[PDB]
This record gives structure tokens, sequence and C-alpha cells, in this order.
């Protein structure tokens, strides 16, 4: 369970010890970090051979449809499951595994499974979808693997559960959703790419401190398949700089002193703002570079 | 009159009132008295009328959960009122955390009744030989709080024991010469004040002579002649003039020591003997 955003994986050419990190109710709670383990940290779980987190849950083992289960357990003034927190998702998944079945979860869309939304009326802050080529209908279920399988819920599952409880800072951005296949010479084309659109248009450069939080809050809007963030740091003049002829002031390095001499690398932005650099040996990480990423 | 009435407990700062769910407490959804009803029952307990489930404190783990419990169990359930708050088991206040009630022993919380300034504790608890009823009680597998009417008895009937299933001793819901009902004079007075009436006040000889020939009456009972005020001699329940007395010649009638501070009426000859009325005996109050 190593999410490829905080660990550099390549041809590897002072001990190392890992740990689990929490980010105060983050959509990626449970990440695995690695550092030197000579320091002092905490340990809580040790492995040997219904109310939950200010919420209430009720499970029914009846085999009924989605509307039917809603009308069934709604008589007791209860609303179907709507996952909005990582701990709630983990508890729902462990309860489904203890019940040994895939139970109902409650939501509905409006226009051809394009705008998904819970029945509570809260802004989307959590996304744990399973696949991209599975969105055949406009409903979802929880599987064994703990993901969100996009299916039709006009069927009979062995149970149900229901619960109770852009211009910004003198710059304009843009998002491109197209399909591309150019996998060569990716260091002398982006400038002429954005310059053809309109004059006085340069690649995204960070000259402030509030733009990071702004683009972070803007990111989690269409993140069904988007999980990584790209940056404009590449091989420039035998150093790790931008594309334009301008020096760097805000350092975006993780730790130590990187010495990447390759023609390109992966400068990534984390979930909370951890500066991350990943040296790549295969070019099969470009999905994720130009099709459904931030350009 | 002075009797217990169903009410609702609401928070002062936030417009939230208590709503029970299968085993816990939920958000307000208030201003509708079709389901949310609470009342006071013996041993200083709170009882829900519709759900028939009472609340208690089960101190067993590090974090004591405030769930629902059965009113017939060893749950040690009772609640009292502090100057502007509620404290339960051991200085444990019903703290609110925006939807659920827990016990964190915080000194910043207020609780009032529905749409009126009151500490919801100014009215004290109000309630087979005419013994007082026991509320609540489990009959037919369900909890009941009031003397309901059925087709078995004439009118309302209640239980006179904590466990009616093992004792099977019922009684009449007393809301008047109650013969064979031996109670204490203080108990008789508090029960007749619960009904809003007062003890017998004899003003003329006509009523007394009418009571002499009465057949359906005990030969020995109380009248209510007692000195609740320690600085005056003898008064009645209400403020009636003292002009008619029927004292006894046999006893020397010691004022305070040697005798007692209560009166007992003998109707076979019409005398008023000095005695202590702390024991059980029939009575009559108008």
């Amino acid at each position: 369970n190593f999410h490829p955003l905080l660990v550099s994986g390549r041809l590897r050419i002072r001990y190392h010890c890992a740990l689990i990190l929490n980010l105060q109710k983050s959509p990626f709670t449970g990440t695995w970090n690695f550092t030197s383990c000579s320091e002092r940290h905490f340990v809580s779980l040790c492995q040997k051979y219904v109310k939950y987190l200010n919420n209430l849950y009720k499970i029914i083992p009846k085999t009924l449809t989605w509307h039917s289960a809603k009308r069934e357990c709604l008589k007791s003034n209860m609303q179907l499951v709507s996952i909005t927190d990582p701990y709630q998702q983990a508890f729902l998944s462990v309860q489904a595994l203890l019940h040994n079945s895939s139970l109902w979860i409650g939501l509905f869309s409006q226009d051809d499974e394009l705008n998904f939304g819970w029945s509570d009326g809260k802004r989307l802050h959590f996304s744990r979808w399973a696949e991209t080529n599975g969105q055949l209908e406009d409903c979802v279920v929880l599987d064994t693997d703990g993901f969100w399988k996009t299916v039709d819920c006009n069927d009979n599952q062995p149970g149900a559960i229901c619960y109770y409880s852009i211009p910004f800072q003198n710059c304009c951005y843009n998002f491109i959703i197209t399909k591309n296949r150019h996998m060569a010479t990716t260091q002398d084309e982006v400038h002429t790419k954005c310059q053809k659109l309109n004059p006085k248009s340069h690649i995204l450069s960070i000259r402030d401190e509030k733009e990071n939080n702004f683009v972070l809050e803007q990111l989690l809007y269409f993140n069904y398949m988007a999980s990584w963030v790209m940056l404009g740091i590449t091989y420039r003049n035998k150093s790790l700089m931008w594309f334009d002829k301008t020096p760097l002031s805000y350092t975006h390095w993780r730790a130590g002193r990187p010495t990447i001499k390759n023609e390109k690398f992966l400068a990534g932005l984390s979930t909370d703002g951890f500066w991350d650099i990943q040296t790549f040996k295969v070019i099969e990480e470009a999905v994720y570079f130009h099709q459904h990423s931030i350009l | 009159r002075a009797a217990n009435d169903p009410f609702t407990i609401v928070h002062g700062n936030t417009g939230k009132c208590i709503k029970p769910v299968y085993g816990w407490i939920v958000a307000d959804d208030c201003d509708e008295t079709e389901d949310k009803l609470w009342k006071w029952v013996s041993q200083h307990r709170l009882f829900h009328l519709h759900s028939q489930k009472c609340l208690g404190l089960d101190i067993t783990k590090s974090v004591n959960e405030l769930r629902m419990f059965s009113c017939d169990s060893s749950a040690m359930l009772w609640w009292k009122c502090e100057h502007h708050s509620l404290y339960g088991a051991a200085r444990y206040r019903l703290a609110l955390k925006d939807g659920h009630g827990t016990a964190i022993s915080n000194a910043s919380d207020v609780w009032k009744k529905g749409g009126s300034e009151e500490s919801l504790c100014d009215q004290p608890y109000h309630e087979s030989y005419g013994r007082p009823c026991e509320f609540p009680f489990l009959i037919d597998g369900t909890w009941h709080h009031d003397c309901i009417l059925d087709e078995d008895h004439s009118g309302p009937w209640c239980a006179t024991t904590l466990n009616y299933e093992y004792d099977r001793k019922w009684g009449i819901c007393l809301k008047q010469f109650n013969t064979q009902t031996a109670l204490s004079w203080k108990e008789a007075y508090v029960s007749c004040q619960n009904q809003g009436a007062d003890l017998l006040s004899i003003n003329s000889a006509a009523e007394l002579t009418y009571l002499k020939e009465k057949e359906g009456i005990a030969k020995i009972f109380w009248i209510g002649l007692n000195q609740l005020y320690s600085a005056r001699g003898w008064e009645w329940s209400d403020h009636k003039p003292l002009n008619f007395l029927n004292w006894d010649p046999d006893r020397p009638s010691a004022p305070t020591i040697g005798g007692s501070s209560c009166a007992r009426m003998d109707a076979e000859s019409g005398l008023w003997q000095s005695f202590s009325c702390e024991a059980q005996l029939p009575y009559v109050c108008r």
C-alpha cells in the first residue's frame, strides 16, 4: 500500500524505516512514509493469532432493491449510506466484509451519470472510485476490495445499510481534456503550445503562497480518474528549473539535494503540499501527463 | 391541583430538545409532541412515554456511553437538578455535542422546559389498602406509566408493588370514606393535596352528627386536626375557624411531651384523643 506520490521508485543506485501518516481527515488517509527510524514515534496496534464516530448505522439483511430498501428503512427515520469521510468508508467496508456481502449504498445522479452526488447536500471531498471503463449506469456499490464499483442498483443485494447523523491573483488558468500520444521531446514544445493560444501566456510559475491552496481546492472537482498533479520543473540548463529564462526562488525539493541529470523527471504535488520529485525509467506514466491532468 | 404532567426538555442556548432513537439520542426535529414525551418517575428517574425506554449511566469502560436501558435492571439510573443544569450519576452533566448527549462533566450547559422559564425540577414527584402506585410498571410485556382504563375493572387501576408479575397485588387509582385503607396521616395529607382537596374541616355539629350515623365508615380515623405551625395550638388543613371541639376527658392531654401532637377521632362515642398519627390508619378528606 504505497501510493505513488511520496515515494520515489526507480533504478536504485543510514537505515530506512517506514510509518503510517494521518492527515486530519484526508481523502487519502493511511499513507506510508519512509524516514530514519532513530527518532521516537508511536505504536498502537499489535497483531496476535450501531454507533460509530458521532454517527448511527443500521443494517438489514433483506434482499431488496435500492428504492425498496430506502422506503423500508426510511420508516425508522433513516437515510441511506453516503460516504464522505475515510474512517466512515473504512468502517462501512469492514462491516460489509464481516457480513460477507456487497450491501447497498445510497446516492443518485441527474444527467447520464455525469454529476454524482450524495443525498446529504455536502460538497464533494472524498473520491475512492474503482475503474474508469465501468461507468455503465448511474449507481454505485461497495465491493470487497473497498472501492466504488459503478453499476446499476436496480437489483437484489443480500442487504442494505442506512445511517443517521480562472482568474486568481493576476493570472488565469485553463484545463484541457483531450487525448494525446506525443511521448518524445517534451521539453521544447510547451512554450510554443501555450503561446499559440494567446499572446503573453507562460507556463504556470509559483510567485505567491496562496495559489497552492487555491489550485488544491480547485483540483478535487473532476478527480474521478485524476490523482496526480504535474509541475513545470524539467531539465533546464543542467539544473532543475522552469522552462522560461528565469531563476527559481521557491524551492520545491523534498530532502537532501537532488542530482537528476536526465532530460526529464516527475515533479509532483502531494495531497497537502509536500514537495515531491520522482525520477522515471519508463515513460508509462503519461496518463496522468496530458490527457486528464492539469495543463 | 398538583400532579405530574408530561413535558419536554429543551436546551437554552441552542433550540434543540431531546429525541430518542433505538438506543441513543438524535437531533431535535422538535416542536412536535406526537413522539417526544418525557416524565418523572420514582427513584428520580426519567421515562419516555411513547418509546417506553428510559435512560441511564453504565459506568463500565473508559468512556461511559449514554445509551438506552431497561427501567427494570441494575443500571443505577437517576438524575437531579443543579442550579441551572442536570447532573446524573456522579457530577456527570448531560453535555451536548451538537446532536448527541454524553457525560463529560462540563459546567456550561442549561436545560429548561418547553417555551417557559423553569428549572424542570420545581415540581416534586407526584403519585391493596390504598397504597400509592408504582410508576412505571411492566405489564403484558410493555411498560406503562399511568393508570389506564380497560374492560376488567370499573375505572383506573394501578400496581402497588415494584414487580406486579411476582406479587399480583393491584390497587385503585385514587384521583370520601376509603375504608380498609390504612395510611399515614402525612401520607394521607400529601395524597389528598395531590388530588387538590383538603382534610376534613368540621364547622358545625350537623355534619358531625351526620357522620356519627354513617355505616360505611371506620370506627377510627383521622380528621386533620394538627399543628403544622409550631407557634400555634391546633389548626385544620385549610384556614377554618376553631370553634367546635370534641376533646376527650379520659386522657390528661399532655401539650407537647408525654402525649403527642396529633388528634385521632373516635366515632363510637365522638372523642378526640391526643396521639401520634405516623402509623397507618383510614381517614377522610373533602
